């Protein structure tokens, strides 16, 4: 599963 | 044996052309279970492996909105990145993650990963403590100082060590037939004339998985790293993977030659010679 | 900055005249994504071809398979045609059962 709430660069 | 999973992100902006696209791609080892294309007609999660099917709709509505919500992310990074490096608005640029984690044979967290590129270059990455960061350059430093702001080190290091690692072993249970299961190379050897001087020995690896293999020639049991052709791992499209290596030798000394073939689907290392 | 692909054309089954088998075109170690292949038949573009979903590799480099069912003969020559930004021209990889 993939990561959740993943923040912007 | 160890195991990892991996989930590779591209995204790309096209100038003129729409919006930026975006990819997200999910492997265990390497067999890829789940796509996700922004470009697909209607953009949903969907399963690349047979063992994935069996996940509830949950599962599969979890993942959508992740991978929706990432292309919206990764849009703003791409205008973020433009403008930490200057650039127009005229050129297509590529913002790539790739992320994951690495099991032991105790199926213990061996180590996370998480990795950024930029147009082929790298970017920002997380340390092996979970903790820190690697930045590339001025630009990663300002990406670098939000996310120390907002903690994303600690938001990797809780998937990573968690969810990363749950899914995963979930994920190696349910496809044991296949995932747990080595495949050994097929071998053989053939012989290439390539003139009345010399002649090219080619050993063959095929039907394998993994894709990690050792192919090497030696002569007199000297390795022959230098004058060795060995082609890149490639999929054969049915799960497995073909490599060879290739020498070209004096012709009538083809006997001081031998192929050796490590793979952990074979129940002994191979010696292989050319067999007239 | 850019990376030009590395080509391989091959069979997934060893090649037996006269038998269906599946023809393999696999691009790799290129940047940046685009990428245009084709499989040849006798200089002929073969329609429905598939190809994998785009990732990459450890070193960001992209790679993808472009496979078909294909029947080897003695006669027909196949080939992978590819183009890329860093290529002048479209390379086009003869498929030699040899290798």
């Amino acid at each position: 599963i993939p990561l959740t709430e993943e923040a912007e660069l | 044996g160890s195991h990892s999973m991996r989930y590779f992100y591209t995204a790309m902006s096209r100038p003129g052309r729409g919006e930026p696209r975006f990819i997200a791609v999910g492997y265990v080892d390497d067999t890829q279970f789940d796509r996700f294309d922004s470009d697909a007609a209607s953009p949903r999660t969907e399963p690349r492996a047979p063992w994935i099917e069996q996940e509830g709709p949950e599962y599969w509505d979890r993942n959508t909105q992740i991978f929706k919500t990432n292309t919206q992310t990764y849009r703003e990074s791409l205008r973020n990145l433009r403008g930490y490096y200057n650039q127009s608005e005229a050129g297509s640029h590529i913002i790539q993650r790739m992320y994951g984690c690495d099991l032991g044979p105790d199926g213990r967290l061996l180590r996370g990963h998480d990795q950024s590129a930029y147009d082929g270059k790298d970017y920002i990455a997380l340390n092996e403590d979970l903790s820190s960061w690697t930045a590339a350059d001025t630009a990663a430093q300002i990406t670098q100082r939000k996310w120390e702001a907002a903690r994303v080190a600690e938001q990797l290091r809780a998937y990573l060590e968690g969810l990363c690692v749950e899914w995963l072993r979930r994920y190696l249970e349910n496809g044991k037939e296949t995932l747990q299961r080595a495949d050994p190379p097929k071998t053989h050897v053939t012989h290439h004339p390539v003139s009345d001087h010399e002649a090219t020995l080619r050993c063959w690896a095929l039907g394998f998985y993994p894709a990690e293999i050792t192919l090497t020639w030696q002569r007199d049991g000297e390795d022959q790293t230098q004058d060795t052709e060995l082609v890149e791992t490639r999929p054969a499209g049915d799960r497995t993977f073909q490599k060879w290596a290739a020498v070209v030798v004096p012709s009538g000394e083809e006997q001081r030659y031998t192929c050796h073939v490590q793979h952990e689907g074979l129940p002994k290392p191979l010696t292989l010679r050319w067999e007239p | 900055i850019q990376r030009t692909p590395k080509i391989q054309v091959y069979s997934r089954h060893p090649a037996e005249n006269g038998k269906s088998n599946f023809l393999n075109c696999y691009v790799s170690g290129f940047h940046p994504s685009d990428i245009e292949v084709d499989l040849l038949k006798n200089g002929e573009r073969i329609e429905k071809v598939e190809h994998s979903d785009l990732s990459f590799s450890k070193d960001w480099s992209f790679y993808l398979l472009y496979y078909t069912e294909f029947t080897p003969t003695e006669k027909d020559e196949y080939a992978c045609r590819v183009n890329h930004v860093t290529l002048s021209q479209p390379k086009i990889v003869k498929w030699d059962r040899d290798m």
